[PDB]
């Protein structure tokens, strides 16, 4: 009981997303947007039934492509780890409501996986064809990002000495840098979220929502007519239900019953940087 | 029958009272008080005597232990109780029953040399936990049913490692894990079986050792067997120049020549320190030797060799080693029927040495769990519902043949030998040996040949210039260096190492971090070897100019000059 006041504190700040962001693998370096991504993917959004009998997913899917070195296995060990229910494997009914991790991808279940290029690394020039996956399995994704090795002289220095301070301060202290959770109080503080309530848009949103949709299937078709070449990511009404997803999982983060135009702006932001960049 | 008198029962357990409440140390601490005050503090339920204090002051105590041990253990944990009763009055609501454990028992057998005579007699075994069950209760309590192989080391060849069942209750229970080297102190009884009169035909008693005391066998022990004449003559070894030099030279006499690979070994055997930073990630202190050979040059008899000296070692062979058998598998008890682990090689290796023979044969399929182990140094065993974690720090010096019979100096290594590259990246050190034709060195080899072979007759039964050393000092001067060294990199230069290190990317893109952590390793075996608390740089110096040794020796004949002019520095 007195662990709800603490919940409820934690979470009427307005700066509950960065504490929860730095707390997703503060030893990784980099990644922001890929650890917001796993944040509200560990919250996830809700479920709706319909009286017709159909369901519709409350989960979200994210897909990882990059050259081998980029420290994916650590942050799938990461998720494992902080989900209170997770699994994980090397390429579901055990798991309900988890998440379930999956390496060398060459029943209410988050799905997180990662894979390597067709050639073991990424070619820029060649653009396209770098991904052996058909488009109906990568149509089920919610979001997919690509990572590469952006070869800096003065990065692999901050890199190198990054990963030296992390190996020799660690028997000395392990204290959180700036005000991170715990992993068992993250831990308690996700499931207590996750039981508790679930959020819903607003008109405004979903209007502004669907004007984005179309301008983005607009271009997304200028894209594919002018390449003269078919997206191995497509854009559907399923990519929507990605970002109304996204939206509703911002929103249920800050445990209000009504998602704000915030939400939905910073979940487009999310889907552009992943979808478009990546197709 | 004797002690069955109430009289003496009595007036001994009286006696065995005051015995605890009395006795007094060298250093007049009562030791006891300490030892109950502790047990209090951690809440415990057994209590440790000394067997050879209870010698020193009642001599019929140590005459009736072994001959009548159920009974007097019985009064000894009685008296006990009512012992921490009297002085802590509340100690009965955290426990209701204390038991008496004797430790370091002088007389010391072995499974094999279990009899009749020792039937119902305290005696101390050692041995490798095997398999364990479960925690069971009793309606009397917790019990462990174990079973317990001979070691493997003292276990003479050609015949097959034998099995007991031991049990454990209460405090025992799970102090032990599958694999591990344990001594213990128990009582060996017989059990009445029917099943086995059956079988056999005749009145047939299964014996089961009914453990006191249990002792993770550790080098601890080995530690306080040394004798100080031992330690004095590894003193005196340590202070020599040329202590490597004859270390070296003492490894292998019967071979002639191949410094290379003999160096590799001794500084692969005599171990790295293992660490843990952070306890985030663990950094192996262990080397992995792969030994790539043309037919004809001694490999086996290097890997026989090893085999000996090991204080601990295991010998396997490619075709006879499957996925299973090198790991611990899950069984059904042909009794008990419940899940059962067996560890396999690596798991037997821990703490110890694994040879492989012909590794070039393995199955990609029985390679892919062999990464795990080699990365890790642990085994995580998911198997009909049980999830189980082993340690598996062991040496591995593994051997192989080039594809044809002939190495080809015009290719890469990597094209000469069928394995993956994450299997060669798993190894720190790699020597490939070659054939070449030179009348004086066959001249030398000849001779070398003919004169051992004319030694080694049962009727009649150096490159360094430095005398070898006895075999039986050599494994002396291992197990104390192993057990007392533990050096640190206080006094390393930064710079040099990035710098060539940003030379060795630079050279091996023209053509990683693990390599930098086996040279690091290098370095503090080779600091262990000349006993030094603190690493001088000439260890680094050593620790560089063999692992580009060792780097040079498996690449293209076109580019080794080229590398040898540029790293003319450091091999000098
Ligand atoms: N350099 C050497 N010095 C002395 N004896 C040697 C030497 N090389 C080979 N021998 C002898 O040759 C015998 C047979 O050698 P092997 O160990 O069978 O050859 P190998 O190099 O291990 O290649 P394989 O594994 O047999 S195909 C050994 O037992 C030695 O007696
Ligand atoms: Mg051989």
């Amino acid at each position: 009981p007195q662990e709800e006041e603490e919940f409820r504190r934690l979470a009427a700040l307005p700066n509950v997303y960065e504490v929860i962001s730095k707390s997703i693998a503060p030893s990784i370096f980099g990644g922001t947007d890929m650890k917001k991504a796993i944040a509200c993917l560990l919250f996830g959004g809700s479920r709706k039934r319909l009286p017709d009998g159909l369901t519709r997913r409350g989960d979200i899917n994210l897909l990882m492509l990059g050259d081998p070195g980029t420290a994916k296995s650590q942050l799938l060990k990461f998720v494992e780890k902080c989900s209170p229910i997770g699994v994980y494997t090397s390429g579901m009914v055990l798991a309900d409501g988890g998440v379930v991790c999956i390496d060398e991808f060459d029943s209410r279940c988050s799905v997180l996986a990662a894979a390597n290029s067709v050639f073991g690394r990424w070619d820029e020039t060649k653009g396209e064809d770098n991904i052996d996956f058909m488009p109906t399995i990568l149509s089920r994704f919610d979001m997919i990002f690509i990572v590469k090795d952006e070869h800096n002289e003065e990065r692999d220095v901050m890199l190198a000495k990054h990963v030296i301070t992390l190996h020799v301060s660690a028997l000395t202290q392990t204290q959180a840098v700036e005000g991170e959770i715990d992993l068992a109080k993250l831990k308690k503080f996700i499931a207590y979220c996750r039981v508790k309530c679930g959020p819903r848009l607003s008109a405004e949103a979903a209007e502004k929502l669907k004007n984005r949709y179309i301008i983005m299937r607009s271009g997304a078709r200028q894209h594919e007519r002018d390449s003269d070449r078919r997206s191995s990511i497509p854009i559907t009404v399923r990519q929507l239900e990605a970002i109304v997803r996204i939206a509703e999982a911002l929103s249920k983060m800050k445990l209000q019953p009504f998602a704000t135009e915030a939400d939905v702006e910073e979940a487009l932001r999310l889907f552009q940087v992943s979808t478009l960049d990546a197709a | 029958e004797w002690v069955s008198m109430a009289g003496p029962r009595l007036e001994i357990h009286h006696r065995f009272k005051n015995f605890l409440r009395t006795h007094v140390d060298s250093h007049g601490h009562n030791v006891f008080k300490e030892r109950i005050s502790d047990m209090c503090k951690e809440n415990r339920e057994s209590l440790v005597v000394n067997y050879e204090d209870l010698a020193a002051r009642e001599h019929v105590l140590a005459y009736f232990l072994p001959e009548a041990p159920a009974e007097l253990l019985q009064i000894f944990d009685e008296a006990a109780l009512e012992v921490v009763l009297a002085m802590y009055p509340k100690y009965d609501r955290i426990t209701n029953h204390i038991h008496v454990r004797i430790s370091h028992l002088p007389l010391v057998e072995e499974l094999r040399s279990l009899r009749q005579l020792h039937l119902n007699q305290l005696i101390r075994t050692s041995g490798v936990v095997t398999s364990c069950t479960g925690v069971l209760p009793q309606l009397s309590q917790n019990y462990q049913r174990i079973r317990i192989q001979e070691s493997p080391g003292k276990v003479a060849a050609g015949r097959l490692p034998r099995s007991k069942d031991a049990i454990l209750l209460a405090d025992l229970v799970d102090s032990c894990k599958p694999g591990d080297e344990i001594e213990l102190t128990g009582i060996y009884h017989n059990n009445y079986d029917g099943s086995l009169n059956t079988a056999n035909g005749f009145p047939v008693f299964a014996t089961v050792i009914l453990a006191n005391h249990v002792a993770k066998k550790d080098n601890k022990v080995a530690v306080g067997e040394l004798t100080d004449e031992d330690v004095k003559m590894i003193t005196s070894l340590s202070k020599d120049q040329q202590i490597g030099e004859k270390i070296f030279a003492s490894i292998a006499p019967s071979i002639y020549g191949h410094e290379d690979i003999k160096r590799g070994l001794a500084l692969a055997l005599f171990g790295g320190e293992p660490k843990n930073p952070g306890g985030k990630h663990k950094v192996r202190g262990d080397i992995n030797v792969l030994l790539c050979g043309d037919p004809g040059t001694a490999k086996s008899q290097f890997l026989k060799y090893i085999e000996k000296v090991s204080s601990r070692a295991i010998f396997t062979t490619g075709q006879g080693a499957s996925a299973v058998g090198l790991t611990a598998y899950v069984q059904r008890h042909p009794v008990s029927r419940e899940w059962t682990l067996e560890a396999g090689a690596l798991v037997l290796a821990d703490r110890g040495v694994c040879l492989i023979d012909e590794f070039d044969k393995m199955n990609d399929q029985d390679r892919t769990s062999i990464h795990e182990a080699m990365e890790q140094q642990s085994i995580s065993i998911s198997k009909a519902g049980i999830v189980t974690s082993l340690q598996a720090r062991c040496t591995v010096i593994a051997a192989a043949n080039p594809i044809g019979g002939r190495y080809d100096p015009s290719l890469t290594f990597s094209e000469n030998v069928d394995l993956t590259e994450p299997i060669i990246s798993r190894f720190d050190i790699l020597c490939v040996v070659r054939d070449t034709v030179d009348p004086v060195q066959d001249e030398m080899l000849a001779r070398f040949v003919v004169g051992s072979h004319v030694r080694h007759h049962p009727s009649n039964k150096n490159t360094y210039g430095v005398e070898p050393l006895p075999q039986e000092v050599l494994k002396k001067y291992i197990i104390y260096a192993k057990e007392r060294v533990h050096p640190k990199l206080n006094q390393m230069d930064q710079d040099k190492v990035a710098k060539m290190y940003s030379d060795l990317r630079k050279e091996s893109m023209a053509t990683t971090v693990r390599h930098i952590e086996s040279m690091i390793r290098m370095a503090e075996a080779h600091a262990r070897i000349h006993l030094r608390d603190y690493v001088i740089e000439d260890d680094v110096n050593m620790a560089i100019r063999v692992m580009l040794e060792s780097f040079i020796d498996t690449q293209k004949f076109s580019v080794m000059r080229s590398m040898r002019k540029t790293f003319a520095r450091y091999l000098s």
